[PDB]
């Protein structure tokens, strides 16, 4: 019960990555969230648009 | 300067792909400049074919 001062900060940090990691798979509104996928369905001016 | 048909005026633009841009006449992605056309059928076509 008292050493959640010290696991707070091990599940701060590890939350903080896990939102980073989890932001790769966001679109920001492009086509798509996968960086290939994208150059695949497009042409080099539209894709890099995307 | 060169002669095309008129479906083909819109491959010669940067960034583009076709026939005349693969193979014939290719701008690059940083292009500055002007692209100016028109049609010549009143000097270039030919009753048999030019």
């Amino acid at each position: 019960s008292a050493l959640g001062k010290l696991q707070d900060v091990v599940n701060q940090n590890a939350q903080a990555l896990n939102t980073l990691v989890k932001q790769l798979s966001s679109n920001f509104g492009a086509i798509s969230s996968v960086l290939n996928d994208i150059l695949s369905r497009l042409d080099k001016v539209e894709a890099e648009v995307q | 300067s060169f002669v095309i048909r008129g479906d083909e005026v819109r491959q010669i633009a940067p960034g583009q792909t076709g026939k005349i841009a693969d193979y014939n006449y290719k701008l690059p992605d940083d292009f500055t400049g002007c692209v100016i056309a028109w049609n010549s059928n009143n000097l270039d076509s030919k009753v048999g074919g030019n």
